[PDB]
RNA sequence: AACGUGUCGCGAUGGAUGACUUGGCUUCCUAUUUCGUUGAAGAACGCAGCAAAGUGCGAUAAGUGGUAUCAAUUGCAGAAUCAUUGCCCAAUCUUUGAAC
RNA sequence: GUGUAGCCCUCCCGAUGUAGACGUGGCGUGGGGGUGAGGACGAAGCCGAUGGCGCGAGCCUCGGAUGGACCCGCCUCUAG
RNA sequence: GGGGUGCCCCCACCCGUCUUGAAACACGGACCAAGGAGUCAAACAGACGCGCAAGGGAGGAGUAUUGUGACAACUUUUCUCGUACUGAAAGGGAGGUGUGAUACACCCGUGGCGUGCGCAAUUUGUGUUUUUGCCCAACACCG
RNA sequence: UAGGGCUGGUGCAGGCGUGGCGGAAUUCAAUUGCAAAGCAAACCCGUUGCUGAACAUACAACCCUUCAUGUGAGUAUUGAGCCAAAGAAGGUGUCAGCCCAUUACAGCCACGGAGCCUACGCGCCUCCUCAAGAGAGUAGCACUGUUUGGGAAUGCAGUGUCAAGCCGGCAGGUAUUUGUCUGCCAAGGUUAAAUAUAGAGUAGGAAGACCGAUAGCGAACAAGUAGCGUGAGCGAAAGUUUGAAAAGUACUUUGGAAAGAGAGUGACAUAGAACCUGAAA
């Protein structure tokens, strides 16, 4: 419920959100196969999940989520990285709305969420 | 150069304006549409809570004073003790069933008294008076399913049972009487006016005559 | 209803058909033979009107006749003319409804004839230049 | 009007608009002054002056 | 007026009238109230502060 | 609106219509109605001759409600009746009854020509109003 | 400062009456900027079955049937971000005005 | 004059009415402009400096 | 001749303008609405693995306890429902200060 | 058809000016209501032996080996 | 045709201000950017625009409404200005013609005179009628 | 007989409160400079027809030749769809109803110790209930002072004097004495609602024809801070706005270092770290 007729108020609420709010704001759509199975449009992303990037320089790349850097509003994906001058490898952040979820790390709490959001 | 202007008399030399050194003395009305909405909301809320009692209690009809408003009628504060006795209602019990009571009014003429007595009698015949105990009804009270037919009144003036104010009807066309076409009404009225105006002077003349 | 004189007084200063760029007052009214912003030329508020335009390689003459002035769908007619039509017959087709536009009708009919001829020549020349040069791409709109 | 107390539609100032039709009417045209002949357009060969020479 | 031009052009059989202007309140204030033979109404804000006794008034007539 | 003021016309004139010699200063003649008997005497005497001085008796606690007495003339009595009633009654017929207190009037003055006879109820009446209404076929009934 | 204004009651009713009559002339309607080429019989009056619609899809079909969809499309294409400081003050988008629909009540 | 009523589902005429005579009234665009200018001032909110 | 002057291309110095805005100012509304000897408001000194200011806290000292949610916090370490996050019932609460 | 890129064509008479008054379909700036457009094939801003138009306030095109995201024409309302 | 730079012959006292009089041996004046001064309210008057008109207009309140909703719509007035003035006050309070010396009778009407747009009727341009608005001088009526 | 939940004890119940959960539809099809672009002049024709003055790969600075190197991210354009009781305005590497979060009850869950509301909510025990008089250092009066529109004295204060109630006292806007009439009954106390919040708080909300970094609060920043004064007090400047992302320049060479010359990242380094644009003097 961040969006408001007040632009000044809506932007303050977004950029000063606490950690538990930022978890919901960082959500990604499910793939077509997952949608046909669980009947859920989208879910919040978490570590050890598999995603495919859809927008940006890395298009079509797949990998496993390594970190959810909520302080920078980005997620880290393995095999999505850049080289430094010294040769060191560093991860590159990608916004969660530019990806899609292909595999979910199932859990008894995560299963409860899917049954909550099941539209059927 | 001033010319032909009125002398102003504007009356504004008393530090009413808020500035860097003065708090000021002002009153604005920016909350007028908001306060109108709030008052309406409270009236609807009160009606829901006190249902099915009428919104406003019964009031009497009175005459306005002075010669400017002699012919006008309005609503008074409460009913007179003489009026309540004439309709056979005790004053302390009357306040219980929604009748305003005024212990200061005087009832100086029968015309005003008779109008207000009729107001109470009509209100009494229209009351339904839900019983205090539904299992044991005492005294003439509402019967069963007469309670279920009650309805709140929201007339803003409490005129659901009594109605509006009573004023004499306008006269109808007629013919001029033979004496009306002869009598000099200014001579009639001036003679009476002079009797009071020159009461002191005429007495002084007779006393000097002795 | 109301008259042309009253309606012109209402819209003369401001209208969506009035273009006042660079101090020049012209008109974008579709039923204006020349773009002059005047009461006589403005055919949208006139009871009867006629304008001359082109439809491919033929002269197209739309008329109002002012009998269905409350039904926008039936206000105008199309009346496609024959190929190689003389400007005198177009001049006589107009002036049966607006005799005060007969001389403007002849000049417009001649200008439309010349533009049709030029479009054929310009397109023919442009196609010849495009025949020899090679192009990196070509877009075809899908059917159905 | 019943909803608005005492309101009526205002009366027109003109019983008929289209003053152009009135100007171009037989009755109005019957009282207009007749047209007069105008001089010829000044040709080339500017007209003389100077009276004496 | 568009009916008049229709039936009576050139104004045959007409009577032209104007309407009064001398009774207006603004006209009553023209002039100075304090000069002899004036009869001009002053611009008064406080009616009770400009009463004046019957004597001490200006002369009502002048040639 | 600020765009219609003289300030917009005076941008660049340096004096705003107040002159170079006698400038725009603050109160060169005093504040308010100052000096009305010393250096503004001619203005006061010419336009407000009755300003200075006293006149008449006093009246504490006026109570304006006791002197309420609106007046109406015999010439305006038709405005208090129905339109049909004005021509319906004459001389020996049944006449309409007008009550002045309901309409907000106290005294009946007699000025002008009376139109139709009627019966008028009033608190006060005049000498002339009484005579004129009686001759026309009406009467006055005193009220309180 | 004097923010509000009073207007004579009769003058306000005169203005409404004049605006209603102006909406009855197709020449004045086109001159204001509305697209009414496919409409028939201005002023347009439709049956009362419109009040019983429940789905927005049904409403859109009705607008296309009577030819009022062109004015709706004109408003849709004109939506854009407002120029100037106004976009910082809670008015970020501007759009044009389309058709009216008048109903006997709020039902 | 007469006004026709069109159906909401197909290109058809289903009724007939009369002009309500409010559309015949004079058009005073100078009055409309004056009333609109002053009516549009009544939604304003106040502003001021401290 | 050098110095000095003028026009043009390029480069310095300086921080204007435009576009941005989690700030101000102004108006309106709603409450189970109003501190303290059961020690307030203010003032001082301390507390983190690396921690100057600011923020939170008080020797239980960037927090103990209850509750809902679940995988983070992140500059580098380091640990792996129990943390973090939001809210709140149970607690701790250094030296002073009406200070008794 | 007062006033504009003046509806058009002939003819006659005046044209300087401090303080001051008045007029102008006179110029320009920030914002509101309408209407019509423009922009990553490059918006605002900035630069100029870039010219054209207007008595003038000014407007517009051109080039940038400048910039990198918004902005304007017309009718009206408003002002720090 | 426009633009830039130089040259020749000719012309040409430093801007703003107070002042009778400034190029002044009268005052303020090194350069650039951004700021910088007739505004808001209230009482009255005149000109001009708009609505209604012997009447005009409210205000405060109330009635019906997440909707362009602090808007918009709705409510013989209940108040105010005006249709009547005059006197310190008690108080009084204005039509015309005719006939007589709260008088009597009528009611399609400018109190009379002069100068008076336009219209009407005559003579061949003049004279005449009704005169609107305005102004002048004499009545009459009200306090 | 009846009642009192506001006599007291003991229990059973709604709602006010707090914390959570739940809503549709494209990352659809065509690019990596130039066709991911247009034309068919109101509406239909058009679910259809026709293409190219940037390619005989153009542009890149006095002219010609060779050899080179150069276009960030589709929320842009075009064509097809779909949702709408939702078109709502925030985020996302460019302008987004269908990428994300939001948008609702025409709702669903757990918690709830005091309080407030509901046949004055509902049982049981206990208790409870159904001729006189009327305010004394008071009111009044005198003098003095102040206050008021209150004028031979509107309210109050000080001192002096100081009542009536057997035809009482106070008020009735010009002083005194006398007689009527009208309205009230001082000198003890409590009391909701409609009203204020003109430099206050505690939690929430709603906005704006307002200002836009010399403006708006002094303070958009570790601001009542740094600094100044013995003290009472006074009181700033300053947008970290590089970039989508630090990818924040490895390495070679000269130099004591700072740095320079090359190399490299990035669409752009004349975006290189008080780093958008970058004017005038
Ligand atoms: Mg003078
Ligand atoms: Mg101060
Ligand atoms: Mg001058
Ligand atoms: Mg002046
Ligand atoms: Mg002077
Ligand atoms: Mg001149
Ligand atoms: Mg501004
Ligand atoms: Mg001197
Ligand atoms: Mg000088
Ligand atoms: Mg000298
Ligand atoms: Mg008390
Ligand atoms: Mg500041
Ligand atoms: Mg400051
Ligand atoms: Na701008
Ligand atoms: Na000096
Ligand atoms: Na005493």
């Amino acid at each position: 419920g961040i969006k408001c007729r007040n632009r000044r108020k809506a932007r303050r609420a977004h950029f000063q959100a606490p950690s538990h709010v930022r978890r919901i704001l960082m959500s990604a759509p499910l793939s077509k196969e997952l949608r046909a199975k669980y009947n859920v449009r989208s879910m919040p992303v978490r570590k050890d999940d598999e995603v495919r990037v859809k927008r940006g320089k890395f298009k079509g790349r797949e990998g496993r989520v390594t970190a959810c850097y909520r302080l920078k509003w980005v997620i880290h994906i393995d095999k999505v990285s850049c080289e430094k001058a010294n040769g060191t490898t560093v991860p590159v952040g990608v916004h969660t709305s530019n990806v899609e979820i292909t595999k979910l790390k199932l859990n008894t709490r995560r299963k409860a969420i899917l049954e909550r959001k099941d539209r059927s | 150069p001033k010319g032909n202007n009125a002398i102003p008399h504007v009356h504004q030399r008393k530090h009413w304006n808020p500035c860097s050194s003065q708090k000021g003395n002002v009153k604005v009305f920016f909350n007028q549409p908001a306060q109108k909405q709030r008052r309406r909301r409270l009236r609807l809320l009160k009606a829901k809570k006190i249902f099915p009692r009428p919104l406003k209690a019964l009031r009497p009809q009175v005459n306005c004073p002075t010669v400017r408003y002699n012919m006008k009628r309005r609503l008074g504060r409460g009913f007179s003790l003489e009026e309540l006795k004439a309709a056979g209602v005790k004053p302390r019990y009357a306040r219980t069933i929604g009748i305003r009571v005024d212990r200061r009014r005087k009832n100086k003429s029968e015309e005003g008294m008779n109008i207000n007595v009729q107001r109470l009698k009509t209100y009494m015949s229209k009351l339904v008076l839900f019983p205090l105990n539904r299992k044991k009804p005492q005294k003439g009270d509402a019967t069963e399913e007469e309670v279920k037919a009650a309805t709140q009144d929201r007339s803003r003036y409490g005129t659901a049972a009594v109605g509006g104010l009573v004023t004499p009807a306008r006269e109808a066309p007629r013919k001029v009487t033979e004496e009306e076409s002869t009598k000099k009404m200014y001579k009639f009225l001036k003679k009476n006016h002079s009797a009071v105006r020159f009461f002191r002077a005429r007495n002084r003349r007779a006393a000097r005559k002795e | 209803t109301h008259s042309t004189d009253l309606q012109w007084l209402l819209v003369r200063q401001n209208s969506k058909f009035l273009q006042k760029r660079n101090g020049i007052r012209l008109s974008s009214d579709p039923f204006n033979n020349n773009a002059n912003w005047t009461k006589r030329q403005s055919g949208f508020l006139n009871t009867k009107a006629a304008v001359i335009k082109t439809k491919g390689d033929r002269i197209l003459l739309t008329t109002k006749s002012g009998d269905t002035n409350n039904k926008p769908k039936l206000m105008y007619k199309k009346t496609v003319m024959e190929p190689g039509v003389k400007s005198s017959v177009v001049k006589r087709a107009v002036a049966d409804i607006r005799p005060d536009l007969a001389k403007m009708a002849y000049r417009r009919a001649r200008k439309m004839a010349c533009t049709i001829t030029r479009m054929k020549k310009v397109c023919a020349a442009r196609k010849e230049r495009s025949s020899k040069m090679h192009f990196h791409r070509k877009t075809v709109r899908p059917k159905r | 009007s019943t909803v608005k107390s005492g309101f009526m539609l205002p009366a027109p100032m003109l019983t008929s608009t289209d003053v152009t039709r009135i100007m171009q009417s037989e009755e109005v045209r019957r009282v207009l002054k007749p047209k007069k002949l105008q001089p010829k357009r000044p040709s080339r060969y500017r007209q003389p002056t100077n009276g004496i020479r | 007026f568009d009916q008049l031009a229709m039936m009576a052009p050139t104004g045959k059989n007409t009577m032209l009238l104007r309407g009064r202007k001398s009774g207006r309140e603004s006209v009553k204030h023209f002039g100075a109230a304090g000069v002899p033979g004036s009869h001009a109404k002053p611009h008064v804000s406080s009616r009770g502060k400009e009463r004046q006794r019957s004597s001490k008034r200006r002369h009502a007539f002048r040639h | 609106p600020t765009r219609f003021k003289k300030t917009r016309h005076q941008r660049g004139s340096t004096f705003c219509g107040y002159g170079r010699v006698g400038k725009h200063r603050k109160h060169p003649s005093g504040r308010g109605n100052a000096g009305g008997e010393h250096h503004h005497r001619i203005n006061f005497r010419k336009y407000h001759p009755g300003y200075f001085g006293k006149c008449g008796m006093n009246h504490y606690h006026k109570k304006k409600n006791t002197t309420w007495k609106p007046t109406i003339n015999l010439d305006n009595l038709t405005k208090l009746m129905a339109k049909d009633e004005a021509m319906k009654a004459k001389k020996g017929e049944a006449l309409p009854v007008i009550d002045l207190l309901a309409n907000g009037y106290s005294k009946l003055l007699g000025n002008g020509h009376l139109q139709a006879p009627c019966i008028v109820k009033a608190r006060w009446v005049s000498k002339l109003a009484d005579k004129k209404i009686r001759k026309a076929g009406g009467a006055v009934v005193l009220q309180a | 400062r004097r923010w509000h204004r009073k207007i004579n009651l009769h003058q306000k009713r005169f203005a409404v009456v004049s605006a209603l009559a102006a909406s009855s002339l197709p020449a004045l309607v086109m001159s204001r900027g509305h697209k009414i080429e496919n409409v028939a019989e201005v002023p347009l009056v439709v049956e009362d079955g419109v009040r019983a619609y429940e789905k927005t899809k049904e409403a859109m079909t009705f607008l296309k049937t009577v030819g009022a969809i062109d004015d709706v499309n004109r408003v849709n294409d004109s939506r854009q971000i407002r120029a100037g400081r106004g976009k910082m003050r809670n008015r970020r988008y501007v759009a044009r005005r389309g058709p009216m629909l008048v109903m006997p009540d709020n039902k | 004059p007469s006004v026709s009523v069109y159906s909401a589902s197909e290109d058809k005429v289903v009724g007939t009415c009369s002009l309500p005579a409010v559309f015949t009234a004079p058009i005073r665009h100078d009055v409309v402009q004056f009333v609109h200018t002053n009516m549009a001032k009544n939604s304003r909110q106040p502003y001021a400096v401290n």
